């Protein structure tokens, strides 16, 4: 019957497994608590107190009882512990493209006939130009085009495999440095 | 909150005057710095805001400003209201006369005079250092826009003669270098890396010569061209300056590790009293045991599923899935084997108390899908199974009972291996939020079973064609290029027949609310051949401010009397052959979301209804 | 009495902070290239910033 | 046990409406 | 270059009478003597 | 066969024209300013490209 | 009616914590960047509260503060609304009127072509509505058509605030399935009420939510349910957690029972360390209307075996059959692969049951280990 004096952040990491899995843990005749009525969609009123205390919300000045204009939802990081990213997958494949206002080039940033960007007053240099001189109603190559199943199976398939496989090992749900920060 | 709120009042301030603020303009406006400060007109105010906003805007502006001083003055000694003055003397040269750039060869000789022009001093005394600032901000400024990050201005120089001389010094590739990673697997949550494509084949890939400038998107396409490989897992590309012209790019690349394994094991006791008994253990569920191996590539999952140990041979699942994403340039090549189950409607439709049935189509498929252009879809699949027809519990049903027959081989069990071509072009384009243009979508079932499916060919044929209004006149979206959905007029035909005999599980039907509203599943007909034909009008709200859109659709559906030709003709069995005409309004919400008010003139019954996804 | 902000005095300790980094760095670059005790490795910066307990707990 | 869980939810209710 | 330096002569006989206030074990005398001092100061 | 084997090829081939054109206009942006060759990548790596983000 | 039981397993579902304000990032920070942490948002909404009330009395300092936020929310919706404009400008430029389509829900490998019926599901971007829209997939569809039906829409809000600052979160959530035969309509809200925060006094919150069921073809009948939860930290100690809440369900034709069969229940919740233990336990009792059930769940932690998690539930019918409970988890890393255990242990039945999970990412080591069940297979004839 005595407390440990010295606690460490490699305790806490291993608390934080049983911590994770006491969601799992709780078993009764329905397993999982908190269903409807008569339907077995189960209700969103899990208020567990692990789940709920990482949990952050905004509210966005979303406009384009009283009116309610602002809008409340989850924005920047979501977590309410903050951890540092690991410094992995910042590279990402890009294909060039054509706008379709005009010959101006988008990869990334959107560049224009010379080697400079365009700029916020040629963007609308340009579309009113495209105003003025509109053609092409419907005889053109279609944007935005409809993405179907199995497209990018690469990507389906392997993208960020190995972040999976680390979180299978590591079933810890919080970094760790989040724990120090608060 | 404002001045003309609290004209009396004690220790308020009244007026706030900013004197020696430079005007170069890189630096925010006299009334933007006013608008940041903590003493605010027709507000109280105390010793610790004057120390504390002279201390921000010492920090804030540390380069430019020498020494903020913040003062006080009476406006009248009884009314104790005050005027707070901030004056603002900033770092100073002795004289400067001319301005010039030096270097920057890539720089026009345009731009070089446009921006000597711009930077000009206007007095050759007391020259404050904020000038070189604005003219080195303007330079990097001019070759961040062209795309450059490296080039930058070096220093200044010439100030003996009282010439502000701005040296560029450009930079350009020199070395390039590789290195091998693979990272480990562990939970310690900090990830270990060892350090070992050919090397030259990638320089080859990124192209990265020496003796060149660098470029963002000369890195984006590197980047492109070396993950091009899908062997690699992760790319990293770095243009590190060199300890000055000199830019070394550090290239990290690393691999991925295709195997994969996941165990499972389920254990039950007896315990009785006091300790269990392990001599009859001898063996245990093992659950699923799953292998995966990814390795060009070649996706390869295995899952074999025993419900319990010492007896695997009862209640046993497989699943098999492989891959082939490099197999052709345009198309990917599948194979899986797998168990599906889901009820029929078709066969055993309600207007009655027909107790439905469920399919369970349990086999091997093998298709190969081609995505050309941008919406044409084009697949060739091959699939042999086993398909079964269960009610209720899972018990084999001979026959449908309210007999019509359930399958072709009359036991509820066969095996069918037949092919299935699917052709998709579409022309669509959502403009506005409103769908314009064409689709075609072709199906063919060819039943190669010469093994109780038997000869059968079932061909479909849907085209959709969503066309301007011709009454509505053309709307400004079109032709000022800026906001407007245009009004509009879809056709949908589809053509349905079958031939040979086919088994009442893939027998043809008409009906469904996708088919046609207002009707449940089966309720038309079930017949061979159908022409279902829909016409509606479609109107976006966006004049009346309105968001989603008002529809109205008319919708026949015609089984040509082909119900008598059907097998053991189950519309005679349920009563319901009757053609169909049914016409409704709706009004689309945001999304897909589709509320519409439907009345089916066969019966004289109107419905409410609720759908998710497109109409057409 | 009258305090500094606690915002301005945080900002003010990180600045210090990597300035201190800065001159540590700039402090390496010169002078820790020289040897003063070959015995130990203890370089010409460590040996004049009056950290050789350092060096010699360090070995 | 309905007794004590009874008198122990109406002690904690008093108790927390107190405050 | 201008570096501007202030003579702190007011604050160093506010530390140097909080001192001798402190060495003498009558704190609570202190803000009794320091605002007095201040006020001469102003007049 | 004879009527949706060219279709499509068709706008496929369409489709690869105007690829072209966007590299023939990343050209002059590489023209201008004397900038050095995008190095554009085969298309046995374009199509593999095409499984990719790309 | 569902039994007794269903309801005591609802009520003890274990330590909960309503859902606290929203704040906005730029109106707090006056401008600056900020980060993350509960006690000092709910401060600040309070705070400015009052402060308006103070300069509405007349003090000066008050009517500073509130006009410096006065001035930094303007900025920041004028910001935002620039931004706003930006990033539609920046739409259009990229696609000149074609609107962004999304892409189709993926259901699942089967014998129809993959690639059919993705048109249907393929729609226009919609607006910054302020609903959120779900499908709902039924277990079994109709052959040749999609299956999805149905629809679910969930909202969320925080009105009643003035200035980004109070308020009373509110959440709603309805789930439609309406066809020519059969209507499914399930509803649901939530609402939260703060009375304290820690600066002010304690920490004292309200939830009050409500849930009704409507099955019309096959039940015929509609349900009710009403609970209201009170917590408030610290009741017995530096911090406990306590809370306690009361349920009434009704299973009346409409509106009030008349005559329908309700329930009534009350929940108790609290978490305490005592020596090198950390209890959470929650206990609630039912009553229908005339069998009471009694409900009982805890969980229990050691700081010296942190890897090891234990559970203990306790069930009681009428008056008497009690069914205990005892789950244990524990995990460890083997050989390139870590394996995970679960032992259940239940005493009315005297049943053990054991779970290994096993993942191995490295080699298939695992694989050769066990080998078994192989031999074990027998043709048998
Ligand atoms: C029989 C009377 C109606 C005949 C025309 C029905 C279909 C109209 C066009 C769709
Ligand atoms: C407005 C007074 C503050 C306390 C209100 C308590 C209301 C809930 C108590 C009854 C439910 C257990």
């Amino acid at each position: 019957l005595r407390v440990k004096t010295d606690k460490d952040l490699q305790w806490w990491r291993t608390k934080q497994r049983v911590i994770t899995k006491r969601k799992s843990a709780r078993k009764r005749d329905r397993f999982k608590k908190q269903i409807a009525v008569v339907n077995k969609k189960l209700a969103a009123l899990s208020k567990k107190v692990e789940t709920e205390k990482s949990n952050l919300y905004q509210t966005l000045y979303g406009n384009y009882f009283f009116a309610k204009k602002l809008r409340k939802k989850i924005s920047s990081k979501g977590r309410r512990y903050r951890s540092l990213s690991l410094a992995r997958y910042l590279t990402a494949t890009r294909k060039p493209r054509l706008v379709g206002l005009d010959n101006l080039t988008k990869i990334d940033n959107i560049t224009t006939l010379q080697g400079a960007f365009i700029t916020k007053e040629e963007k609308q240099d340009s579309l009113n130009l495209t105003i003025q001189r509109k053609q092409e109603l419907t005889n053109s190559l279609k944007k935005s085009q409809i993405k179907k199943r199995s497209r990018h199976s690469w990507k389906k398939r392997s993208r960020h495999q190995f972040s999976r496989n680390h979180y299978k090992y590591r079933k810890r749900h919080t970094h760790g440095n989040g724990k120090l920060r608060v | 909150e404002e001045k003309p709120g609290e004209r009396s009042g004690t220790n308020r301030c009244v007026e706030i005057v900013i004197e020696g603020w430079p005007d170069v303009g890189n630096l925010p406006t006299a009334d933007e710095l006013k608008d940041l400060l903590t003493v605010q007109e027709g507000h109280i105010f105390e010793k610790q805001d004057l120390l504390d906003d002279r201390r921000k805007l010492e920090i804030q502006y540390e380069d430019y400003i020498a020494e903020v001083e913040i003062r006080t003055e009476y406006v009248d000694g009884k009314s104790n209201h005050q005027r707070v003055v901030y004056k603002f003397t900033p770092h100073q040269f002795r004289g400067i006369n001319a301005i010039d750039i030096k270097g920057a060869a890539l720089m026009p000789a345009s731009e070089v005079e446009r921006i000597c022009n711009e930077c000009l001093p206007k007095q050759p005394y007391m020259v404050d250092i904020a000038v070189m600032d604005k003219v080195r901000n303007r330079i990097e400024q001019w070759y961040q826009s062209r795309g450059l990050p490296f080039c930058y201005v070096g220093f200044f120089d010439g100030m003996d003669d009282g010439i502000l001389r701005a040296n560029v010094t450009e930079a350009k590739i020199d070395n390039v270098s590789v290195r091998f990673v693979r990272p480990k697997l562990t939970g310690d949550s900090e990830l270990e890396y060892s350090v070992y494509v050919k090397a030259d084949k990638i320089i080859e890939a990124s192209g990265f010569q020496r003796g060149h400038h660098y470029h963002v998107e000369d890195g984006y396409d590197a980047m492109n061209s070396i993950f091009a490989c899908g062997l690699l897992e992760d790319i990293n590309i770095e243009p590190e300056q060199d300890p000055v012209n000199k830019i070394n790019v550090k290239i990290r690349c690393e691999e991925v590790q295709p195997k994969s394994m996941e165990l499972d094991l389920d254990w039950s006791f007896q315990l009785k009293n006091g300790i269990p008994s392990i001599n009859r253990q001898s063996l245990i569920p093992g659950g699923s045991v799953e292998v995966s191996h990814e390795n060009n590539s070649e996706s390869a999952t295995l899952s074999l599923s025993a419900s319990d140990w010492r007896n695997p041979s009862a209640d046993l699942g497989f699943s098999v899935a492989y891959s082939e994403p490099f197999y052709k340039p345009h198309t990917t090549r599948n194979a899986q084997l797998f168990n599906t189950r889901k009820t029929s409607t078709i066969f055993t439709p309600g207007g009655s108390e027909v107790p439905p049935v469920f399919v369970d189509r349990f086999g091997l498929k093998g298709w190969t899908s081609q995505i050309t252009g941008q919406d044409n879809k084009v697949e060739h699949a091959l699939m042999l199974q086993l398909v079964s027809t269960l009610d209720e519990n899972g018990q084999v049903v001979a026959k449908g009972t309210k007999g019509p027959p359930t399958t072709n081989s009359g036991n509820g069990r066969d095996l069918s291996l037949s092919y299935q071509g699917f052709f998709a072009l579409d022309n669509v384009r959502f403009i506005n939020g409103n769908q314009l243009g064409e689709r075609m979508l072709f199906q063919v079932d060819q039943g190669l079973n010469p093994l109780s499916g038997g000869i059968y060919n079932r061909a479909t044929a849907s085209y959709t064609k969503f066309l301007e209004a011709p009454f509505l006149p053309k709307l400004t979206t079109e032709q000022l290029w800026k906001r407007k959905a245009p009004n509009t007029v879809v056709l949908h035909a589809k053509a349905g027949n079958a031939l040979g005999d086919v088994a009442a599980y893939d027998y043809f039907s008409l009906g469904g609310p996708y088919s046609v509203r207002g009707y449940s599943h089966g309720e038309i007909g079930a017949a061979r051949r159908f022409l279902e034909l829909a016409t509606e009008v479609r109107v976006p709200l966006k004049n009346y401010g309105l968001p989603g859109t008002a529809y109205g659709f008319v919708e026949y559906a015609t089984d040509l009397g082909s119900g008598r030709e059907l097998n053991g003709n189950p519309t005679e069995y349920y009563r319901k052959p009757g053609r169909g005409m049914s016409y409704g309004l709706g009004l689309k919400a945001l999304g897909a979301c589709r509320f519409e008010y439907a009345r089916d003139c066969n019966a004289g019954t109107g419905t409410f209804l609720v759908n998710f996804g497109e109409r057409f | 009495e009258n305090p500094m902000d606690p915002r301005i005095r945080e900002l003010m300790a990180a600045e210090g902070m990597d300035d201190k980094l800065e001159d540590e760095g700039f402090k390496d670059t010169v002078l820790g290239s020289a040897i003063i005790n070959p015995y130990t490795g203890l370089d010409m910066k460590t040996y004049l910033d009056g950290k050789e307990r350092h060096q010699a707990e360090l070995v | 046990a309905a007794a004590f869980a009874a008198f122990a939810g109406f002690a904690f209710a008093a108790f927390a409406a107190a405050g | 270059g201008i570096m501007p330096r202030k003579y702190l002569i007011e604050k160093h006989n506010i530390k140097v009478l909080k001192k001798k206030l402190s060495q003498a074990y009558s704190t609570q005398q202190l803000t009794k003597v320091v605002q007095e001092y201040k006020n001469l100061i102003q007049n | 066969r004879r009527f949706l084997h060219p279709r499509l090829d068709d706008n496929q081939r369409r489709v690869e024209r105007e690829e072209e054109r966007v590299w023939a206009l990343r050209g002059q942006q590489r023209r201008a300013l004397g900038l050095h060759r995008p190095h554009r990548p085969d298309k046995d790596a374009a199509w593999r490209l095409e499984q990719m983000y790309d | 009616l569902p039994p007794m039981t269903f309801f005591v397993e609802q009520m003890s579902e274990g330590v909960l914590k309503p859902e606290g304000w929203a704040t906005m990032e730029t109106v707090a920070g006056l401008g600056e960047e900020v980060t993350e942490d509960e006690g000092a948002e709910s401060f600040n909404h309070v705070y400015y509260r009052q402060m308006y009330e103070l300069a509405v009395a007349g003090d000066p300092w008050a009517q500073r503060e509130y006009a410096a936020m006065l001035r930094a929310y303007d900025k920041g919706c004028e910001s935002y609304r620039a931004s706003y404009e930006e990033a539609d400008v920046d739409a259009n430029v990229e696609y000149g009127v074609e609107s962004y389509v999304v892409d189709p829900i993926d259901f699942g490998p089967s014998f129809d072509p993959e690639d059919m019926y993705s048109h249907r599901h393929a729609y226009a971007e919609a607006a910054d509505a302020g609903v959120t829209v779900i499908p709902s997939q039924d277990y079994y569809g109709p052959e040749h058509d999609d299956p999805l039906n149905g629809i679910v829409f969930q909202y969320e809000a925080q009105p009643f605030s003035r200035h980004g600052w109070g308020g009373v979160p509110f959440d709603l959530t309805v789930c439609c399935e309406k066809d020519k035969t059969s209507l499914c309509l399930q509803g649901e809200t939530h609402v939260s009420l703060v009375h304290s925060v820690p600066p002010f006094g304690p920490r004292h919150i309200t939830q009050v939510t409500g849930s009704w069921e409507v099955l019309r073809p096959n039940i015929k009948d509609v349900m009710y349910q009403l609970e209201v939860d009170t917590f408030k930290d610290g009741l017995l100690g530096k911090s406990d957690h306590a809370g306690c809440g009361l349920m009434l369900a009704r299973l009346g034709e409409g509106g009030d029972p008349r005559k329908g069969p309700t329930a009534v229940g009350v929940r108790l919740q609290d978490t305490l360390r005592v020596g090198p233990f950390k209890l959470e336990a929650c206990a609630s009792k039912v009553a229908v209307q005339k069998e009471e059930g009694w409900g009982a769940r805890a969980f229990v932690g050691y700081d010296w075996l942190p890897g090891l998690g234990m559970a203990f539930d306790f069930i009681q019918e009428r008056t008497r059959l009690r069914g205990y409970g005892a789950n244990f988890t524990y995990d460890w890393e083997a050989l390139g692969a870590a394996f995970g255990m679960e032992v259940d242990y239940v005493a009315a039945s005297e049943s053990v049951f054991v779970s290994v999970n096993a993942f191995s990412g490295n080699d298939y080591r695992l694989g050769w280990l066990l080998l078994l069940p192989a031999v074990n297979y027998f043709k048998e004839t």
